[PDB]
């Protein structure tokens, strides 16, 4: 934004951005107003249409991950009560009747 | 007493002649423009990765 | 507070009003149609990000724990393979194998 | 939009990154996973 200024200011009168110890608001809207002039110029030439994010895909993976997320806990968690509670008991009933 | 001490002070020429919905929007635009004018060389990155999505 | 100003309020506005009309003007060279779509997915990237980084760690809890599941299983055959053996063969003859080679 | 945009870049390789790290990393999860399958299925 120096190296646009530097270089626009013989056509771009623009005044100070602080000024007898105080911030000039017309100054920060000039500043801004030609930092926007980066940003549609960049679009110009990397965003020639506006790209969308799809957020009924992201919601829709998030949801499936959370979905993998809760079937991975569910195994697990079977895992832990049912089967190794099983195996471990009949296990310790052997080797008590042995 | 708060009502009348408020009634009594004559319409300030040191403020700004606003409507009080506008107040939010008119102190705040101050901070985002600086903020903007800051992520400026962020922002243009950004433009520049649009080509990746 | 602390705003430089010059002169009258309504003759501040006026030329600050000839830049913030440059401004709107701006964001109708800027705004896509979907500006509010992208700028509302935000949050929901994070979450996605956040169930994925708690996924490896659940594939990683649950893979050590088949391992474990593994482990048990065979020894639960294992032990049920030893008893048949210990009972098709004479019990002196097991004990020989394993007792008496050790028996104050 | 250009902080979302940011962030869908940004997320969107580290998501490509974590997945590369639990298929690499080790022998790895995808490695022992068949180790384990293929003594079952002997």
């Amino acid at each position: 934004l120096i190296s646009r200024i530097e270089s626009e200011m013989h056509r771009l009168q623009m005044d100070n951005v602080y000024e007898a110890g105080k911030v000039n608001l017309i100054t920060v809207v000039q500043l801004l107003n030609e930092a926007l002039k980066l940003v549609s110029g960049e679009r110009s030439l990397y965003d020639c249409k506006g790209v969308r994010l799809d957020l009924q895909y992201l919601h829709g993976k998030a949801k499936f991950e959370s979905e993998v997320l809760t079937r991975l806990r569910n195994m697990r968690h079977k895992i832990k009560r049912e089967d190794l509670v099983s195996i471990e008991k009949i296990i310790a009933d052997r080797e008590r009747e042995w | 007493r708060s009502l009348r001490q408020r009634l009594a002070q004559p319409v300030c020429q040191e403020n700004l002649p606003i409507e009080a919905s506008y107040h939010r929007f008119t102190a705040e635009l101050l901070p985002l423009a600086v903020n903007f004018i800051e992520k400026l060389e962020i922002y243009i990155k950004t433009i520049q990765t649009i080509p990746k999505i | 507070k602390n705003i430089h100003i010059t002169g009258n309020r309504h003759r501040y506005l006026e030329e600050l009003q000839k830049h913030l009309a440059i401004t709107k003007s701006l964001l109708e060279e800027i705004m896509p149609s979907h500006a509010s779509e992208n700028a509302e997915s935000f949050d929901t990237i994070k979450d996605l990000e956040n169930i994925v980084l708690k996924t490896d760690e659940e594939l990683a809890r649950s893979f050590r724990q088949i391992l474990d599941l593994s482990f048990k299983v065979n020894k639960e055959i294992s032990l049920q393979s030893q008893k048949a053996v210990e009972e098709t063969c004479e019990s002196a003859l097991v004990r020989q194998w394993y007792f008496d080679g050790s028996l104050p | 939009e250009l902080e979302s945009i940011a962030q869908f870049t940004e997320t969107s390789e580290n998501i490509v990154d974590v997945v590369r790290e639990r298929h690499q990393s080790k022998s790895t999860l995808c490695e022992k996973m068949k180790e384990l399958r293929q003594s079952y299925e002997a």
